[PDB]
């Protein structure tokens, strides 16, 4: 049996997360050797990528390109706990890439005492292939490394989403502990009632 | 001659898959069947394709359901007459190269790397190469950069502490199926499944870490190094060069279970695929904390202990996973 | 940053379950020994739950509640594959309760044949406080017991709600495999585009 | 009187509590703070409160980190006027009653069950009792029922395995605390936590199967055993038994940590919290269906055995989780 739901008007809470910039994955021809994506010195090109500070959709999920510094562009993934404005969600929205694929936990906070652990799945840079149903955020035609830019190598970044099913007040999310996982950047999507239609 | 690879595999699947998609075979079927964890201290190369095979072939050993084998060569002289021989008998070489001398290698003139590719012609002036490792290639390279490449010390590099430091060798592997492959059918699936619990879950020998307990105390006597020390940077390069093609096959066999679960509509293979895949995911946390710590001195113990702890719970819930996806198909 | 967003309305989808229904967890005050909610034979009050086969919403939600037969009126969790039509979906809604609260996994099957593992919190049967941040579906005010109707006591069955983040067909779920959860109705709910105002 | 339980606890806690609260104590940081699993053969009753105190006192066990106690008392005579004598000196008796001869309880004159409540007034006709056990109860019963169901012989019932069996034996428990309470700061949560985690992964050194290892080998003995038989009818009701407020205590130990997560903004506390939660929910797994198979002849050792694996898996996660917590507040 199939019922017609509502439209609904959530809203998206783009997060600074300019604080929190602890690694440099994305570099210009100028600082190709500040690269670190990865273990090799690799990163993203610059000039494929979004401006910093910039207002952004991928899918239609809108996203603030991160403000970078000479030493942040990106978080490296290492159990920063990140504070949101108080609410209720449905939905956690990353732009992400791992160094190879790889699964872990987001922990959602609520105002009760609750922690929730949220599985989150991040597909690789390295011209991936999407292992989580993940869309595709940036796939680039060249790849940096430290002495060279290297021509048809696509560097690819994932917009992945986590579910927060919980009927609660969220505070703040904790991101994986893991060296591997990159985030770009970070959109909550606030909880709307749909119904069965009237 | 098909380009194939996996974002979790190496060169070693690779030209092999290329070699058996040559002859007919299911590179998914043959290669992803097989699913074990072994560590022989000692036993470990600075090469992008080490696999612990021993006492199977290099192949055998990768394809431990069917009636595939290898043997190396060290190719005597300064030409490519033994790779022409071999050729011209049906044969398609997988050749020991240095990436700092192949000119569609990102590290060419760069960093040193011990790869492998396939050569499947050779003229008076060249020599045609298969490489679907990214930016993958197939064409025709000079005859004076294969041999270079081929012939290459491939010297200890600072930029490549993992794969410099192991001579190409002019080494090339061959490869056969031997005998006619097995049915990939239900019962099939299922005893390759319980063969791989069974070995997984078997105590291991003194002298080599195998499966479930092995993993288990490889990972404890890694996390027992002192940061920064050689004698923990020699285990970490060791852990990142052996984790690559072991972390590889758990890919490929996650790929082999989904493409069951899709072929029988069988959802116990699938929920296994998922079990797998975390082990595969699992490798990526620990080989990665590895690779930082080594390379750029992020010592970071309690994320490498972490990282190996949920690998080996991952692989605990892998194996009862699989125990269930065999019963469905057995 | 705050930015308005819209999304279309989706589809409900109300999964049929009369066949997998393998447990009396609900009896009217006529057959009071038949309940089998618990290892003490409590039991739901029929009195005080909808009529079966009618149309209901719990939260804006809508379920189908199960046509009943003498032995079943819900799913005793045993790891059962229920087939869906093959869709893009965001959420699985059950209607259930458990032996005491307790924790366990939804397996949802994509056509290319990845699975994956969505955990699922079920609270208490009885007089339950959410633990899993469930809504509450019923909260009656009696409790079955197998010789008498007990006065005072409430039943309490959850509204649950697990995400499916994958963009991909889903075919079919797993239900938990555990005997201390019970499963009332399913209904899934489509992808529906979302994107600014 | 404060009536005080909670959904995963038995009338064990929820008296306690009631005592705890009258003497100005938090029964949630009390009860709540200790964590461990133990169980010693042959030691379990068939009483809905059993817990293996020894060689503390039954509240000084379930209260470890507290100078509270409890001496177990057997009323002689056929009257109430010990408990009378108790309530002058301001105590509050908690009392073995047997749930058949309770007019408010749902087994009334159907199930006999071996229970606690506190008793709080006693007049010429009336004891006036406490139970907060669903259906929470608070007013004055007939001397005549009181003194039924505190003299109760709770003869063995066809409809309650578990808890019949056990006579009320006109016992009550006298609980005091003996000294003020520690002051639970920071530091004291961090050593309450260690000292839970240390004991957790203690070997344990007999025929007490205690921790971790301890409940690993309980669970191994219990799926070793043919289901339908005498042994295995006897081990799945002192697992319903035992098990129950060793779930009870995870509940609360849980409750505990959020508690204190809230009050200091300390997110490990929290995620530690979900790690003992996870313990708790696994319990159920383990007790339902061992409870299934033993009042319905439900055989699924199958099942038991996977809700037992993971059960052990969570407790392993769980203490993994506490450590980090610890190392947070300390
Ligand atoms: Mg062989
Ligand atoms: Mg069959
Ligand atoms: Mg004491």
């Amino acid at each position: 049996l199939t019922l017609p739901g509502t439209a609904s008007a959530p809203e998206f809470r783009l997060i600074d997360i300019d604080g929190l910039l602890n690694n440099r994955a994305t570099t210009d021809v100028r600082d190709l050797g500040s690269g670190r994506l990865n273990a090799w010195g690799n990163s993203f090109p610059a000039a494929e990528l979004p401006a910093p500070g910039s207002l952004i959709t991928v899918a239609g999920i809108p996203f603030t390109w991160a403000n970078a510094h000479a030493r942040g562009d990106n978080i490296r993934c290492e159990g920063q706990v990140v504070d949101i404005p108080p609410g209720q969600y449905d939905w956690i929205y990353l732009l992400a890439a791992s160094e190879r694929r790889s699964e872990d936990t987001i922990w959602a906070h609520y105002d009760d005492g609750h922690a929730d652990p949220l599985r989150v799945g991040i597909s690789d840079f390295l011209d991936g292939t999407p292992a989580f149903g993940e869309l595709s955020a940036f796939r680039t035609s060249r790849m940096h490394y430290p002495h060279h830019v290297q021509e048809g190598l696509p560097t690819t970044m994932w917009l992945t989403r986590v579910g927060m099913p919980r009927h609660g007040v969220a505070r703040s999310l904790r991101l994986p502990r893991s060296v591997a996982m990159h985030v770009f950047a970070l959109t909550l999507r606030t909880a709307a009632a749909v119904r069965l239609a009237e | 001659v098909e380009l194939w690879t996996r974002d979790l595999g190496s060169c070693l699947h690779g030209t092999l898959a290329t070699a058996l998609i040559r002859d007919g075979h299911d590179p998914v079927t043959v290669l992803g069947a097989p699913w074990e964890f072994r560590r022989r201290p000692g036993a470990w190369s600075s090469e992008e394709y080490f696999f612990f095979a021993e006492p199977d072939s290099l192949a055998g050993r990768l394809a431990l359901y069917h009636p595939f084998e290898s043997t190396w060569h060290r190719s005597d002289g300064d030409g490519v007459d033994d790779l022409r021989e071999a050729l011209a008998a049906g044969v398609l070489p997988i050749a020991a190269v240095d990436n700092f001398h192949l000119p569609f290698r990102p590290a060419f003139h760069d960093v040193h790397a011990a790869h492998l590719l396939v050569v499947y012609r050779i003229t008076e002036t060249e020599v045609y190469v298969s490489d679907a490792q990214p930016p993958a290639f197939q064409g025709a390279i000079p005859l004076a950069d294969f041999l270079a490449s081929w012939g290459s010390l491939n010297p200890p590099d600072d930029a490549d502490v993992f794969f410099s430091a192991s001579p190409s060798g002019r080494r090339w592997l061959r490869t056969r199926m031997t005998g006619p492959v097995p049915e990939p059918d239900r019962h099939w699936v299922g005893r390759v499944i319980r063969e791989n619990v069974a070995r997984y879950r078997q105590e291991p020998p003194a002298d080599t870490q195998t499966g479930l307990p092995g993993l288990r105390r490889y990972l404890d006597e890694l996390c027992a190094l002192t940061p920064g020390t050689n004698a923990a940077s020699e285990a970490l390069s060791e852990l990142y060069v052996i984790s690559w093609n072991i972390q590889a096959q758990s890919g490929l066999h996650a790929e082999f279970l989904r493409a069951h679960s899709v072929k029988w509509r069988i959802p116990e293979l699938a929920e296994a695929a998922a079990g797998v895949d975390a082990v595969a995911h699992g490798w990526t946390g620990v080989r990665m904390t590895g690779a930082h710590s080594r390379v750029w001195q992020r010592h970071r113990p309690a994320e490498l202990r972490g990282h190996a702890t949920a690998l080996v719970r991952r692989l605990e819930a892998a194996l009862d996973l699989l125990e269930l996806a065999a019963d469905a198909v057995s």
